[PDB]
């Protein structure tokens, strides 16, 4: 389980690094849109929900918003592109507190290359 | 996510008249 580490400014923003064998965690809450970006000019393939309308889902470009729907909405989500594919355990909290925002990704290979 | 008589042929027709509009000094 790939824990989000949140920024030092404010904790509702998270970045994780990236990895083929490991899911990410996600806190999501009532009431709030969270942001995901991809890498620059990563197509999108298709994406598969555990339960499509537990979760809202509008992507643009390399941007993918997803948003509470229902009630106990604790499903995956996962988006598949050229490069790689991603996979989130997606899991609301009850108290409306300790928020996520957006999820960025720090990538090893491209780093290295 | 988100929201949302006429004949006289020649000499007639050499007597048309020509008729040039005046001009207003700009």
């Amino acid at each position: 389980l790939d824990v989000p580490s949140s920024s030092r400014y404010d904790h509702r923003i998270r970045y994780v690094t990236y990895n083929p064998a490991d899911v990410v965690q996600v806190d999501t809450v009532l009431g709030v849109a969270t942001h995901i970006m991809l890498e620059e000019g990563e197509q999108y393939l298709t994406h598969a929900f555990g339960d499509s309308e537990a979760y809202a889902f509008a992507r643009k470009g390399r941007h993918i918003f997803i948003k509470p729907q229902a009630e106990l909405a604790n499903t995956n989500l996962i988006v598949v592109t050229d490069r790689r594919s991603y996979k989130f355990r997606l899991q609301m909290r009850n108290d409306r507190n300790g928020a996520m925002y957006e999820l960025a990704f720090r990538y090893p290979d491209t780093q290295a290359r | 996510l988100t929201a949302g008589g006429g004949g006289g042929g020649e000499l007639a027709e050499k007597l048309q008249p020509m008729r040039l509009s005046g001009s207003s000094a700009g």
